[PDB]
């Protein structure tokens, strides 16, 4: 807006990344309707949905603090920008991030608020129960004057989710943070992770995210989010088509799973000038990538049935994003070299796979050497 | 039976006209040797 | 140089680089039977990585 | 003859409607969950323990978002797990929490704010 | 006998000796396995099939015949056996 902040410094390696939003424990934001529910009380059956998940939950994302923790464990450096209350739960969240060696100088305390607590009022409009927000939680109440500009000056990637778009206060604060980061040369990473309200209608969501979509240099979306934003019914019809008499080629006879790679012309409504990399994730199975110059897909895999009693997919979406951010900062040729980009994205695939082998997102985030080991075990040496 | 193994890396050299084509019990093509063939490996 | 390191037991290549030759050209998968052709795509093995051990680590530390 | 293994009741949106409109004397805690959500397994065990601690001094209920998706969205549920703490005093406003909060934090809300 | 059974297979079960276009490996397998298990190949067909196991030998054989490679690829998709009496539509 006006000037700089802090003292210019040689800025130790690896380059810092900043994660913006709400620090929460667990809290899966992406919620849709699944048609295969287990017993409502016997939660010992619910693990069967971890190894036959709904498609929107194949590699779930989470709060931005998950990405920061996962990024640090993968060998990077990260700082979290956000607000917590001055109560005991607020200290626990900060102590969790300090233990994981995430910088918390960008975390502001609000001594008059209770962490993760929203005051709402219950109404009975048209014979139905609804709630409306009376006072937002401290997590969604960071002000622009409370931004740590030293972090925004140092950080090379600014990362945020669409959960901040559900808060009037955070949305205004978000666009001041983006302005500062761009002024200092930072790249903007938009990890969509649509919360429950934003799944209601395509047109309302497209209007709501359009401004933040246009400010982003890197975007990660799931296959379900991308199809919802373009046309959900066209792609479902496309998946359900079966030739009447004979297959068009030998591969169509095998009745394999659909890994459709969207053409850059289908993606065109969502492309803009400043966008450097679009990644569409089909869990860890496929990573479709799109650049101004080229596009392609990285083939991955998953194995949660290798450990049926400890598998938990929560947080695996954050590990994939953290793995992308770890390689983008240290391998800047990823943006311009296709072969280099594919090799580096296989590192992100491996991180997602390991993350699904432990109960709890933070508890199961993998280290760099474990991720590198799994990548070399899974892929043939020519693909490393 | 006894298996002869290559003592070094290199290129095998022999006259294929001195040996008789055959199919092994594993389904592979091979040669049958009825003489004292001299096989060279250039390491 | 060589042949003095070899005589004394000092570190030296096992094979003299001067008295070292290539292995010419070998069959290029068109002059080969099917069972001796290289697969077009690399095959996953589970033995594709070198086994770690103490000797590898100590030798590298002594090399530095 | 055989005690039931689970204390927390699952309610429909219509059933939860009448429970909130009707007269209540104890704090009402409403849990939104889904059987496919991994963290809900951890939350389910904490709420069963909270039901044992608060035998009749609180009422713990749960709502499945697979069955009551529209109701959950109108209640401002942004993700799972989500808890609503509703006071027996109709003037006081309800408290919505997000994430796997500790058991002690639930007790403090019930005792001091409910 | 092995004349009525063949006719029975044609009429009742719809048998026909449809051409099988084999790869060199499959052609060698049928010609060599008729001789034995691990024996020197003696029949001129199996000996030639052994030589054809190398595509380099095939190219040399094709050049000596003066035809192109694609023409050789099309000659293997040729109907074998006798031809029916040609049609005479009046």
């Amino acid at each position: 807006v006006d000037y700089d902040d802090g003292i210019d410094f040689p800025y130790d390696d690896p380059p810092l990344v900043c994660c913006f939003g709400a620090v929460q424990k667990e809290f899966v934001p992406v919620v849709r309707v699944h048609d295969n529910p287990m017993h409502p009380d016997i939660y010992s059956q619910w693990k069967m949905l971890q190894w036959d998940p709904p498609e929107f939950g194949r590699a779930p994302g989470g709060p931005p603090s998950n990405v920061a923790i996962s990024h640090v464990r993968l060998g990077g450096r990260a700082a979290f920008m956000g607000k917590v209350g001055g109560d005991d739960y607020g200290e626990e969240l900060v102590l969790m991030m300090n233990k994981e060696r995430v910088q918390t100088r960008g975390v502001k305390f609000d001594e008059g608020a209770s962490t993760a607590c929203t005051r709402v009022k219950i109404k009975f409009e048209d014979g139905k129960m609804k709630a409306e927000t009376v006072k937002e939680p401290p997590e969604d109440s960071l002000l622009a004057s409370e931004l740590n500009l030293a972090v925004l000056k140092e950080a090379r990637i600014f990362h945020f989710n669409s959960e901040v778009l559900t808060s009037p206060t955070m949305e205004s604060t978000l666009f001041k943070a983006i302005q500062w980061s761009k002024k200092f040369g930072g790249l903007i990473f938009f990890d969509l992770n649509l919360p429950l309200p934003l799944w209601r209608s395509r047109n309302e969501t497209r209007k709501l995210i359009k401004k933040s979509w246009d400010e982003a240099n890197i975007i990660e979306v799931s296959q379900q989010e991308l199809e919802f934003l373009l046309d959900e019914e066209y792609y479902e019809r496309r998946r359900n088509y079966t030739p009447q008499y004979f297959a068009e080629d030998f591969e169509q006879t095998k009745n394999r799973r659909d890994y459709y790679h969207y053409t850059p012309e289908e993606i065109k409504p969502l492309w803009h000038d400043d966008l450097k990399l679009l990644v569409v994730t089909d869990g860890t199975l496929r990573l479709h990538y799109y650049t101004p110059k080229f596009d392609g897909v990285v083939v991955g895999t998953e194995d949660v049935l290798i450990t049926p009693f400890t598998c938990d997919r929560t947080g695996s979406g954050d590990a994939v994003v953290a793995g992308i951010m770890r390689k983008l900062t240290t391998c800047p040729e990823m943006f311009e070299d296709q072969d280099v980009l594919e090799r580096q994205l296989r590192f992100a695939v491996a991180a997602g796979i390991i993350s699904q082998w432990t109960i709890g997102a933070v508890r199961g985030f993998p280290t760099e050497s474990a991720t590198q080991n799994l990548k070399e075990q899974v892929y043939v040496p020519s693909m490393w | 039976a006894e298996h002869v193994r290559a003592p070094y890396n290199g290129k095998i050299k022999f006259n294929e006209d001195l040996v008789h084509p055959t199919r092994t019990r594993h389904g592979h093509p091979a040669f049958l040797c009825y003489i004292d063939l001299s096989v060279i490996i250039e390491s | 140089g060589f042949e003095l390191d070899k005589k004394l037991g000092r570190p030296h290549p096992f094979i003299d680089p001067t008295k070292k030759k290539q292995i010419e050209t070998t069959l290029t998968s068109d002059e080969s039977w099917w069972n001796w052709r290289k697969p077009e795509k690399e095959q996953w093995s589970r033995w594709q990585r070198r086994r770690p051990d103490v000797e590898t680590v100590f030798l590298k530390a002594m090399a530095e | 003859f055989v005690r039931e293994d689970y204390l927390v009741r699952k309610l429909s949106a219509q059933e939860l409607q009448d429970l909130v409109k009707g007269e209540r004397k104890v704090p009402l805690i409403v849990d939104f969950y889904a059987t496919w959500c991994g963290p809900c397994i951890l939350m389910a065990q904490e709420l069963e323990m909270l039901a044992v601690e608060y035998e009749s001094n609180a009422m713990i209920v749960k709502v499945d978002t697979d069955d009551e998706y529209e109701f959950a969205r109108d209640m401002q549920v942004r993700g799972l797990p989500t808890l609503f703490f509703i006071s027996p005093d109709p003037s006081k406003d309800a408290i919505r929490t997000e994430g796997l909060i500790p058991l002690q934090m639930m007790r403090d809300i019930i005792d001091n704010d409910m | 006998t092995e004349d009525e059974a063949r006719r029975r297979n044609w009429i009742e079960r719809g048998w026909a000796p449809w051409e099988e276009i084999l790869t060199p490996e499959a052609d060698f397998a049928r010609k060599s396995l008729n001789e034995g298990e691990e024996v020197p190949l003696q029949s001129p067909e199996a000996i030639e099939a052994f030589k054809m196991l190398r595509p380099s030998y095939r190219k040399k054989k094709i050049k000596e015949m003066g035809i192109t490679e694609d023409e050789w690829y099309a000659k293997q998709f040729e109907i074998r056996g006798d031809k029916p009496p040609p049609l005479d539509t009046s």
